[PDB]
């Protein structure tokens, strides 16, 4: 029953004890320029996730 | 397209002058009223709901602090200095913003008059000396060989938390956490709460049955079921590298000619398993664990010599577990030395707690590690007990290290602003109203209780100023229970002098920081 | 007519618009000037927050547009890269030099004798400041470079803790101390390695006699206290070998296939037993080391760091007088170490500072380094405190290189502007009025520290003037150039003898930096803004 994945209540739970400063907030575009050059501009070889909402 | 010249870009914001203080010292104001009722032995619990969809439910100032997320720059950094404050001495996280509060709304009171705010500075600066004087010279020592009153102290800390109602029990299982992960090598001394002292929750049952083990015990079962599940005196052998044939680091394609070449190859990788499993067994141990995997091959030739193993442990839990069993974890098998061999260990057993098996290492002589075992209602009431557990152990760790002790219940605050008062009657210049007035500003901690045990504030207050007035007073608080006046001496409420000095400290230089500041400029671009 | 894709700003339009930027980019900083000036905080896009008084990180931060006010800007970053001190001052005098040039020009005044002027009004105020206001720091010892820290920290968040932290920078500084060729004595400040970490008061932070590293042990088994170390210094990672690109392994006889895999390690164990065997204790590594070495470096009893700072491991190799080794090679081809090449100090202690584990190299022999550990309330003051620091610092190495101090206080301000106003009289008929406008501008420094305080300005700088001349008239007055300002008071005061010191070298390169910006910026007539 490894499909179960009991690792995963221990992955939350490291998540949740993650770190002890701020955990920071979501960055927000406000502009179609703000995104546009959000995405041109950067490192190219850096992900980057974009969440429509 | 259309082009309005500038100089800076259009989202920069800048204030500056005295509406610039004003709004940093009530952002600090706020966030001090924000958990001022969370402070003295009748605090009341918040709720907090995470942005994860879970829940803490405490009355610890540091985690409702950095539990709420603020805009104003000016709050961040009180919310710094409760992180700042719970990393150094692990208590008087709530005691320190709401002085640092009070001594920020002190000051603005003169900001509103001609005063400079680096007039000011001077002054608390000069004000934190005398206090750091006045702490140091009201302290008394304590014995730590006393287990009393080291219970004592640590129960004075944890009377304020929802842990209290358990006092004996939380107390002993602090104390024999911190007692027997102290540590002493090479002349250098060492407690090292953090890495070691580990608190395991498993929700359920009740919370008399928490306990300290001395040992380690881990959320692991045998990698298969005849490997023994009870041994009386095990010597175990800890590992990383794994027991299984893995690919090398070079580029090693092979080439088959001959037909029993493929064969062979598949006979050699079952031989070098076998030699792996015999350089473990030569040692003669009866548990193996490795922080990686074990082959079933493996399994079944340390089964040959009666041996129960143990796969994919975290590098941490196996610390821990060296500690306990005073093993050395050894990657190379054949490099394996009788030393090395964890004999020590008084007993291992793999029982089931629940629907889940646990493994325990749990009759250690002399353990350098323990696991605390929690059980209790449910996942919330459980990490509040783990909160207020880390805090009585950061207290004892503190007592410990400094065996300077200290009046609680506001004795402390009523005694180093009577000191500084007296002090400032002959300083004759500018600077003697901010000192007075940070001198006095040290009363909000008596006030808080005060209010929080519900009874009259002023009083009170009035009179435990005048009884500290008299020549040995500086013992006398408020009881924070049934809110009268009492000696700290026949109460009993002592506390470290090192979590005092860490608050008046943190609490006077936030205010110097968030004095110093008139201009705020914000909006432009990280750059980088 | 031109049909050019784009905006033209021409004469006296572009000239003002040049002079409202660099004054608005002045007047962003002049509120943070002087020993009353106060600290800004500033916030990005993301939520960080940064606290600072300095100019340079100020002006680094914003973002800016204009080109003159990025001319400023670039003003301040190299005012900051050559001296380390006076990077407010610098942009406060290019802008009133600037606005007070416009001012000449707007009166039908041409630019090109503005420039005469202001390069005349430049060279003659270096030489006067050399010949007149400098005071050498030969009489007066060690409590020179005290004031001089002292003086610098004024308006820092370190200021009130000065009495500490001057000590604690001149030890920090006197104890990187060398002397090149040619015998000349050299300071190498940024060799001082400044840890920050959030705890105990500010009046508790180190000042350690070696060097102090931002990593820990690599694994928990070593011991975390070594008394007498032999610290080995390696430039190349301790792992299972792997060939490289160009070597490909191709078994035929599968009998070969385990040699290989065991030797593939036993390289590295070989290494390892040959640095073990020269008796090294401390092993710091520029790469990383996997566990199996981390198991030898433990058994063998021995401290291993690994992924250490280049940098740091440098300056700790030559401060114990090890070698870096990139590579196990001598020269007969074969694969040693030998104990020459250990690095020694006193002691290697991994200490606890605020919940968290640092490595300290306490007392390395054959030279001494200097490291310092900050201690604040949160990371924005101990971010403030480092640059205050490193300000301190190379205050301090400038005062030391070159033992020629001036009068703080504007007393050099004060001094000039009188000397150059009459000296004007006998230059010229339109750079006379240049120099003037000059000498007028250079006041720009103690009316901007009288405003700070909230004092009287123009009184102030009326009796300041007043005794300035005095001494330039008067013969037997000599003593006055010394006289300049108590914000504490609000009162003159001989700056000399309070203790109020600045290098030569900040004051002179701050005038010509700021003279040849306000000659660049003035330069410029007609403004062509291309389309994008
Ligand atoms: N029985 C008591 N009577 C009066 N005061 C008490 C008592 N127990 C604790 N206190 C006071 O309460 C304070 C502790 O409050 P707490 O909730 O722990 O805040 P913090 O986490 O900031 O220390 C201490 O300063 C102590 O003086
Ligand atoms: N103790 C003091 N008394 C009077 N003036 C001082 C004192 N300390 C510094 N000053 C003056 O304040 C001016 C501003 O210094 P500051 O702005 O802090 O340095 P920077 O220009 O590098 O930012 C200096 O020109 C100096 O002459
Ligand atoms: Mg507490
Ligand atoms: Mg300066």
């Amino acid at each position: 029953f490894l499909q179960q994945y009991r690792k995963q209540r221990m992955e939350e739970m490291r998540q949740q004890l993650h770190k002890g400063p701020q955990f920071k907030q979501v960055f927000e575009i406000s502009s179609g320029e703000g995104f546009l050059d959000m995405i041109d501009k950067e490192q190219k070889s850096i992900v980057i996730m974009v969440h429509i909402y | 397209g259309h082009r309005p010249v500038l100089v800076l870009s259009q989202n920069t914001k800048r204030e500056s002058g005295r509406k610039v203080q004003s709004g940093n010292i009530n952002a600090a104001k706020t966030i001090a009223d924000i958990i001022r009722t969370c402070l003295g032995p009748k605090s009341m619990m918040k709720m907090l709901l995470d942005p994860m969809g879970g829940i803490v439910m405490t009355n610890d100032g540091n985690a409702i602090l950095r539990e709420i997320q603020v805009q104003h720059p000016a709050a961040k950094s009180m919310i710094e200095i409760s992180r700042t404050q719970d990393e150094e001495v692990g208590d008087g996280t709530t005691s320190v913003i709401i002085l640092a509060g009070e001594m920020l709304s002190v000051a603005e009171h003169f900001l509103e008059q001609q005063m400079h705010p680096t007039v000011v500075i001077s002054a608390y600066r000069k004000a934190l000396d005398d206090m750091i004087s006045t702490l140091k010279k009201i302290s008394i020592p304590v014995d730590i060989s006393d287990s009393d009153m080291m219970l004592n102290i640590i129960n004075s800390s944890i009377t304020t938390k929802a842990i209290s109602r358990w006092s004996s029990l939380a107390c002993n299982i602090a104390l024999d956490a911190v007692k027997m992960v102290q540590f002493e090598e090479n002349g250098r001394k060492e407690i090292d709460i953090k890495k070691y002292a580990r608190v395991e929750k498993i929700p359920g049952g009740i919370i008399e049955d928490s306990c300290v083990l001395r040992g380690v015990m881990i959320n692991k079962d045998v990698t298969h079921p005849r490997m023994r599940r009870y041994i009386k005196n095990p010597r175990i052998v800890l590992l990383d590298s794994s027991l299984e044939y893995k690919k090398g680091e070079s580029q090693t394609d092979i080439e088959i000619t001959r037909e029993e070449d493929f064969t062979r190859i598949l006979q050699m990788e079952e031989e070098y398993i076998q030699q792996l499993c015999e350089d473990i067994i030569q040692l003669k141990p009866d548990v193996v664990i490795t922080e990686k995997g074990i082959s079933d091959l493996a399994q079944h030739y340390l089964m040959r010599a009666n041996i129960t193993a143990i796969r994919r442990v975290r590098k941490t839990d196996n610390n821990r577990i060296a500690r306990a069993c005073g093993a050395r974890i050894v990657s190379r098998p054949e490099e394996l030395r009788e030393d090395d061999v964890g004999t020590g260990a008084g007993l291992l057993e793999i029982k089931k707690i629940g629907d889940e098996y646990f493994t325990f290492i749990t009759d250690c002589k002399d353990p350098k590690a323990c696991t605390i075992l929690l059980r209790g209602a449910s996942k919330e009431i459980l990490s509040e007990v783990e909160r207020n557990l880390q805090d009585a152990m950061q207290v004892c760790r503190n007592v410990l290290l400094d065996p300077q002790l200290v009046p609680g219940g506001g004795a402390s605050e009523m005694a180093v602003a009577h000191a500084l008062t007296e002090k400032s009657k002959a300083m004759t210049g500018v600077e003697q109203w901010p000192y007075r007035a940070v001198a006095q500003a040290l009363e909000v901690i008596p006030r808080t209780l005060i209010q929080n045990c519900g009874a009259s504030t002023i009083r009170l207050l009035t009179s435990l100023r005048a009884k500290h007035t008299q020549e040995n007073c500086e013992t006398w608080g408020v009881n924070g229970e049934t809110g009268t006046l009492v000696d700290m001496k026949e109460l009993g409420i002592w506390e470290p002098l090192a979590v005092k000095l860490q608050t008046y400290k943190t609490a006077v230089e936030t205010a110097v920081l968030l004095l110093r500041i008139d201009d705020i400029v914000s909006g432009h671009k990280k750059k980088g | 007519p031109l049909s050019v894709f784009g905006d033209r700003s021409t004469g006296e339009t572009i000239r003002s618009q040049n002079v409202m930027a660099a004054a608005s980019i002045a007047n962003i900083v002049k509120s943070s000037l002087g020993p009353v000036g106060l600290d800004k905080m500033l916030v990005d896009d993301i939520g960080d927050v940064t606290i600072t008084n300095d100019g340079a990180t100020i002006l680094k931060l914003l973002e800016v547009e204009h080109p003159a006010a990025k001319v400023l800007c670039e003003l301040a970053d190299l005012q900051d890269k050559e001296v380390g001190d006076g990077t407010t001052s610098v942009v406060i005098i290019a802008a009133e030099l600037l606005k007070n040039a416009d001012e000449l020009v707007k009166q039908k005044i041409h630019p090109t004798s503005v420039i005469s002027g202001y390069r005349l009004a430049c060279k003659e105020a270096v030489r006067y400041i050399n010949e007149n206001l400098i005071v050498n720091t030969d009489e007066l010892g060690r409590d020179c470079l005290i004031n001089a820290a002292k003086t610098s920290m004024s308006s820092k968040i370190i200021g009130i803790n000065g009495d500490f932290f001057a000590n604690m920078v001149v030890d920090a500084v006197l104890a990187i101390k060398y002397t090149d060729i040619r015998g000349q004595p050299r300071y190498p400040v940024n060799s001082v390695n400044i840890l920050k970490a959030h705890g105990r008061s500010q009046m508790e932070s180190m000042l350690i006699s070696g060097y102090a590293l931002n990593c820990v042990v690599g694994s928990q088994g070593m011991p975390k206290r070594i008394v007498n170390a032999k610290i080995a210094c390696l430039d190349f990672s301790l792992q299972k070998t792997k060939m490289k690109l160009g070597v490909q392994v191709v078994i035929t006889d599968p009998e070969k296939l385990d040699q290989i895999r065991q030797r593939e390690s036993d390289i590295t164990k070989e290494r390892i037993q040959k640095i073990l065997a020269t008796g090294a204790n401390v092993i710091l590594t520029t790469g990383g080391i996997d566990d199996m070495c981390l198991k030898y470096f433990v058994e063998a009893g021995a401290m291993a760091v690994r992924r250490v700072l280049k940098r740091d491991l440098k300056r700790i190799a030559k401060a114990s007088g090890a070698t870096i080794l990139s590579t196990l090679a001598n020269l007969e081809g074969e694969e040693t170490f030998e104990a020459a090449m250990l690095g020694q100090a006193e002691e290697v202690v991994q200490e606890r500072i605020c919940d968290d584990e640092l490595i300290l190299i306490k007392n390395t022999k054959a030279r001494t380094s200097a490291s310092i550990i900050l201690r604040g309330a949160n990371d924005f003051m101990c971010d403030e405190m480092e640059r205050s620091l490193h300000d301190a610092l190379c205050v301090v190495k400038r005062v030391l290189e070159s033992k020629s101090v001036v009068p703080g206080g504007g007393a050099v301000e004060a001094a000039l502007s009188i000397y150059l106003e009459n000296y004007a009289t006998s230059m010229g008929s339109r750079e006379q009025l240049a120099i003037a406008e000059f000498a007028r501008s250079l006041l720009v420094i103690p009316n901007t520290l009288a405003v700070n305080a909230a004092q009287d300005s123009t009184d102030l700088v009326a009796k300041l003037r007043a005794f300035h001349n005095e001494a330039q008239v008067n013969p037997e007055r000599k003593n006055l150039k010394w006289i300049g300002l108590d914000l504490s008071n609000g009162k003159p005061r001989d700056n000399k003898q309070a203790g109020v010191f600045e290098p030569t070298i900040v004051k002179v390169k701050s005038l010509k930096f700021a003279t040849e910006a306000a000659i660049t910026i003035l330069r410029i007539d007609d403004l062509i803004k291309l389309h994008p």
